[PDB]
């Protein structure tokens, strides 16, 4: 089919990590807060911590794997 | 059944397909290297220095893309390595060659000079070896 | 295919269809002319998708190529013939034929009885057929200065795959010779890879 | 099975069976078989292929004595020997006049296609070839001949005429005459429906 | 209204377009087609007087050009293309006429002028032939065979084509001796020099085996019955829920017919025609093994026509059950005989059978189907074209030629006529010379050459003479070996000129309930 | 005249395979024939006139890919 390459393919990672990322970032030390978590299943979860918003659901990009 | 296929359309898409399947895989190649990665249709990604690996498990199209990973094979079995050398020594030979040659209009003397590259690369090979 | 929408299965009356026919008969007898001889360039061809070959020969690629239109089928079935005759000529016949099918028809039309027209390409061709056999002019192994046995060495050093032919002059002399099986019908022909040809390096 | 007799009816006559290993090569030779003179070529390369390599450049020599012992002479090949007959069948054609100088003619013509595409095949083209063909053809000598007035031969693996006039890879006088007819035969093979329908 | 009128211009519209094209006719003209069919068949299709009947078309005005092919073959045999491509000829006319405003009447009753006018001229011109003499026999045969399959195989198929009719010929003159009394039966084995006339009636029956029905006393009988066994005809009180039962009753059956056979064989009739009709099936499986073991030659349902053959030529009817032996109403055959030509092939001939003077039968043989084809066919034109001097006599020529001939000659017909028609019959007069010229057209290029000539030449060639497409060249064309009988083209006239009326006489199309 | 160019033509080229002298076609006679002797006849310049002037703007504008202007 088609493909990316150069910089193109390199800016589609680049970019959909660090925009995931900061995402992220609203959470850390103390004053960070509790990131609402919904997957499929309807419940809400509230997460500072990386494991479960990172595990559970992600805005689909290759980098986002 | 009315049908014929015109001249450099195909040469193109091999050439096209030659070099491409070249560029990311000649950049893995060396000591200083690069990688490879595919995003499957079903969105996994694959990174591999061997785009015989992400090739075969992704869209292999009718053009040089077909004829890619079966010289590829031939050069799997054969020896063992070399897997990334002849894509992109193939994809590397036929663009410089054929467009200024097919631009001096002529299949014929480019096939020569294959021979002709073949046994000066085997002298000062075996030479400098 | 052109022509109207509304009728078809070859049905133009017409030159569209004919027109359409020497095209039929020109992409078919096109795919020919770049496989025309063995320097015809090897095509590779997608029989389906994965299923793909590469043919420089004619008659091999006139197998490959299922034919709606009768130009289409007249040139190939016939090359193919003519590949069931020998194989020598298979790319030659088909290619003369896209322009001769205009020549054939067209001058029928113009009368000068129905018949005419037609033995112009059977009497120029025994015309040529007369002069085909009268030609040594060039490729003379009906006779020669070894005949065979040269002609075996300049056949190899037509093909000659080093400075040997030589030794290989004689060998194809052999071939004829080493064969006496005189092949049926009073022909003394010698099939030259009966012979016992044991290849060791 | 093993236990069972053994008769003469089975062994071979000839001068005698004598094993020869040469170039570290043994074949069970049987010298001067008795029945038919036979004969068989050892080939020697380099390699394997080497003897492959040989091989198919016998084949060119081999058809050719072959084939012209099939039918005597041949033609020059390629479209080299029909070169000169086009416009031999043109002039053919001319002094006929009315349709035989159309006819004869159209067919002519027809036949130079060949020769160009085929060193249009090996990149020495078609106004090259021309140049090369029926230049060196003539109405002057219009002769077979035995020899060259012109050199009226096509070698192909080249796309050029050459100087090998024993050379195998011209054809031989036999498929000429067939397919000459085949290929007035694809022609005149389309004209003959009569009236036209539709089947609806 | 304005539908009366289209459609019948309507009817022009699709009929003529057809008619036309129906012109390349002989010649090695236009290229091949590959026919995708209405319904998407692909059909290789040549040689336009088969693809006359072989087209299909809609409409009725196209399909009456089919019912016209279907009318002049059956007729004559010859000039397939004859009857149908003269329509072309014919709405010609007809249109300039209801754009002169002439009235469909008027141009429907132009037709029959024309006609009269015109079998007066092909008789005049038409040189008569004897159609009890072996000689123009031959000779129309040999034209017709010369136009058909087998040119080579015209020979022996020329005295089985002469004595056949011959066999059939009716005192002097008429139209008479049809192909029905005629029993083709294509013979595998032997070769088109073996195709054999037979004076008699001969069936196309293919029976068991050999030597079966070989003998002399062998009658060929009909059977509106078929044998009798308990499982056959005559009861069984036995019911088979078991194997066991079926196999008591099935014994009892062949028993019972292993005599019924023994007094077909003693009745002299050793070809039973076994009715189609099944009794219980009627004549059992069971059965057919004893019939044929005394030489009798039965195949299961007998071929229907062989029973009427045997009824028509040979006189054979029924007989009472062969329980009562046979009342011997069976027709009167001292040798019925199965012939293995190389050992090989199933015929029944009825030799010594009762015939009424009629009734010859080539057997067209041949190794092949192709063999049996090229001859089949080639002799039944042969059979037509003698049947066509003995119907009506003479000959005119063939490929359109003599109808230029008519059309100049017509035209002073339409010089005296005197009326509209005499317009009308002469915007048709010379409309017939558009065949020779669509003859010649469909081949080629640079187009105008010879077509409006292949018109002027014949009347340069005048009353007498014009250019025969066969030969070319122009001299009288009623023979340059160039012919088909007289009966050939005034059969293809009248049929076209019947039909075209019928438009006309159509005052609007309908579509039934 | 009436006629074929090929044929008609392929005559002449028949008859100039063989006579070759001055036959050609004659348009009110509607035939072909030696034309000299049949008095179609025209004197002989203005012929090469014209064949100078056939082949010269012929090789002129083939050598013509290239046409330049001003609007302005």
């Amino acid at each position: 089919a088609e493909v990316a390459r150069a910089q193109a393919a390199l800016a589609v990672n680049i970019s959909a990590a660090r925009g995931l990322q900061d995402v992220l970032r609203t959470n850390l030390g103390p004053k960070g807060t509790m990131k609402m978590l919904v997957s499929g299943a309807g419940d809400i979860k509230l997460t500072k911590d990386g494991n479960v918003l990172l595990h559970e659901m992600q805005i689909q990009h290759p980098t986002a794997s | 059944n009315t049908k014929r296929e015109s001249g450099r359309k195909v040469q193109s898409g091999n050439i096209n397909a030659a070099k491409t399947i070249a560029d990311i895989i000649r950049t893995c190649l060396g000591p200083k290297s690069m990688m490879k990665m595919l995003l499957d249709p079903m969105g996994g990604i694959v990174m591999t220095n061997d785009g015989n690996a992400i090739l075969r498990e992704i869209q292999v199209q009718h053009p040089a893309a077909k004829s890619m990973i079966e010289i590829s094979r031939t050069q799997d079995e054969e020896v063992g390595d070399g897997t990334t050398s002849v894509i992109i020594l193939a994809g590397e030979m036929l663009s410089v060659a054929e467009h200024f040659l097919e631009q001096q209009m002529h299949p014929t003397v480019v096939i020569s000079a294959y021979r002709k590259a073949l046994d000066d690369m085997i002298s000062t090979l075996k030479k400098i070896s | 295919m052109e022509g109207p929408l509304s009728v078809f299965g070859d049905r133009s009356t017409g030159e569209t269809i004919r027109s359409q026919n020497v095209m039929a008969a020109a992409s078919i007898a096109n795919i020919v002319k770049s496989s025309l001889g063995p320097v015809g360039l090897d095509k590779m061809l997608v029989d389906d998708i994965g299923d793909v070959t590469i043919t420089n020969d004619g008659a091999t690629i006139l197998k490959l190529l299922e034919v709606e239109h009768p130009a289409a089928k007249v040139l190939c079935e016939l090359a193919d013939l003519q590949d069931k005759e020998v194989g020598d000529g298979t790319t030659s016949v088909v290619i003369i034929a896209a322009e001769l099918l205009k020549n054939a028809d067209e001058l029928v039309k113009q009368k000068i009885h129905p018949t005419s027209v037609i033995s112009g390409y059977r009497l120029a061709c025994k015309e040529a057929v007369r002069y085909i056999n009268e030609n040594l002019i060039v490729n003379t192994d009906e006779l020669g200065r070894d005949c065979l046995i040269n002609a075996a060495k300049t056949s190899m050093s037509s093909k000659i795959i080093g400075i040997n032919g030589d030794f290989f002059a004689n060998m194809v002399v052999d071939a004829v010779l080493a064969i006496k099986y005189t092949d049926i019908r009073g022909q003394p022909r010698y099939p030259v890879n009966s012979v016992n040809i044991l290849k060791a390096h | 099975e093993g236990e069972e007799t053994f008769e003469a009816a089975m062994l071979g006559q000839a001068e005698e069976v004598v094993q020869e290993r040469i170039c570290d090569d043994e074949l069970i030779l049987i010298k001067n078989t008795k029945a038919r003179t036979s004969a068989s070529i050892i080939l020697r390369g380099a390699n394997d292929f080497m003897c492959d390599e040989m091989e198919r450049s016998l084949h060119d020599a081999l058809c050719v004595v072959k084939r012209v012992l099939e039918s005597k002479s041949v033609v020059p090949g390629g479209g080299a020997v029909e070169a000169a007959l086009s416009i031999y069948l043109e002039n053919y054609a001319t002094s006929m006049g009315s349709r035989e100088q159309l006819a004869i003619a159209e067919f002519a013509r027809s036949l130079l296609v060949i020769p160009n595409t085929l060193a249009v095949n090996a990149a020495q083209d078609s106004t090259d070839l021309v140049a090369k063909l029926r230049a060196f053809h003539n109405e002057a000598q219009v002769n077979p001949e035995r020899k060259n007035l012109k050199w009226i031969g096509l070698d192909l693996s080249n796309g050029k005429p050459r100087d090998n006039k024993q050379a195998g890879v011209f054809e031989p006088t036999i498929v000429k005459v067939k397919s000459l007819k085949f290929a007035t035969e694809a022609a005149i093979t389309i004209l003959r429906i009569d009236d036209l329908i539709k089947l609806h | 209204r304005d539908k009366p009128a289209q459609i019948r211009f309507s009817n022009i519209s699709a009929a003529k377009a057809v008619a036309d094209a129906i012109r390349t006719s002989l010649g090695p003209k236009g290229m091949d087609k590959m026919i995708q069919d209405g319904k998407g068949d692909v059909t290789i299709t040549n040689d336009g007087a088969t693809i006359l009947k072989q087209m299909q078309v809609l409409h009725p005005a196209a399909r009456m050009l089919v019912e016209l092919s279907k009318a002049q073959d059956i007729e004559a045999g010859d000039g397939t293309t004859s009857v149908v491509i003269i329509a072309g000829s014919l709405l010609d006319s007809c249109t300039k006429l209801l754009q002169k405003g002439i009235h469909p009447t008027i141009i429907s009753e132009s037709f029959q002028k024309a006609l009269e006018k015109g079998i007066e001229i092909l008789t005049d011109m038409s040189r008569p032939v004897e159609l009890s003499d072996r000689e123009t026999l031959l000779n129309s045969a040999t034209t017709s065979l010369n136009s058909k399959v087998v040119s080579q195989y015209s020979s022996l198929l020329s005295p089985m084509s002469v004595n056949a009719v011959m066999k059939v010929i009716d005192p002097a003159t008429a139209t008479s001796v049809d192909l029905r009394d005629i029993k083709i039966v294509k013979k595998l084995g032997g070769t088109i020099d073996d195709c054999e006339l037979v004076e008699g009636l001969v069936l196309t029956q293919k029976v068991s085996n050999s030597g079966i029905t070989r003998v002399e006393k062998a009658k060929i009988g009909l059977i509106q019955f078929c044998l009798s066994a308990p499982k056959t005809d005559m009861d069984n009180q036995i019911v088979v829920s078991d194997y066991a039962q079926m196999d008591r009753v099935l014994r009892e059956e062949r028993a019972y017919i292993l005599n019924l056979v023994k007094q077909i064989k003693k009745t002299g009739c050793n070809v039973l025609l076994i009715q189609k009709s099944i009794l219980r099936d009627a004549l059992s499986d069971l059965a057919l093994h004893f019939l044929n073991k005394m030489k009798i030659m039965v195949i299961k349902d007998i071929e229907r026509e062989d029973i009427e053959f045997i009824c028509k030529t040979i006189g054979t009817k029924p007989v009472a059950h062969i329980d009562q032996f046979t009342a011997d109403m069976l027709g009167s055959a001292e040798l019925a005989e199965e012939v293995n030509l190389n050992g090989s092939g199933k015929l029944l001939k009825i030799t010594g059978c009762a015939s009424p003077g009629k009734t010859v039968t080539i057997v067209v043989r041949g190794s092949n189907k192709l063999v049996i084809e090229e001859a089949e066919r080639s002799i039944h034109d042969a059979l037509c074209v003698i049947r066509c001097l003995v119907k009506k006599r003479a000959l005119i020529a063939g490929g359109g030629a003599p109808e230029i001939e008519l059309a100049l000659r017509l035209t002073e017909y339409s010089r005296t006529l005197s009326g509209m028609e005499s317009y009308c019959v002469r915007a048709f007069a010379d409309a017939m010379e558009v065949i020779p010229s669509t003859l010649a057209e469909n081949a080629g290029l640079n187009p105008i050459s010879t077509v409006t000539e292949l018109r002027n030449r014949h009347a340069q060639g005048e009353k007498t003479a014009g250019i025969n497409v066969r030969k070319g060249g122009i001299s009288n064309i009623l023979e340059e070996l160039v012919v088909q009988p007289l009966l050939v083209s005034v059969s293809a006239l009248t049929l076209a000129t019947e039909t075209v009326r019928s438009i006309l006489k159509i005052d609007d199309v309908v579509n039934t309930r | 005249a009436g006629f074929d160019a090929t044929n008609i033509l392929n005559k002449l080229r028949a008859r100039h395979a063989q006579g070759g002298t001055w036959y050609g076609v004659d348009i009110n006679n509607e035939d072909i024939a030696d034309n000299f002797e049949a008095f179609v006849w025209e004197p002989a310049m203005v012929r090469i006139n014209a064949l100078t002037a056939a082949s010269e703007a012929a090789c002129l504008i083939v050598s013509v890919d290239e046409t330049i202007k001003n609007p302005r």
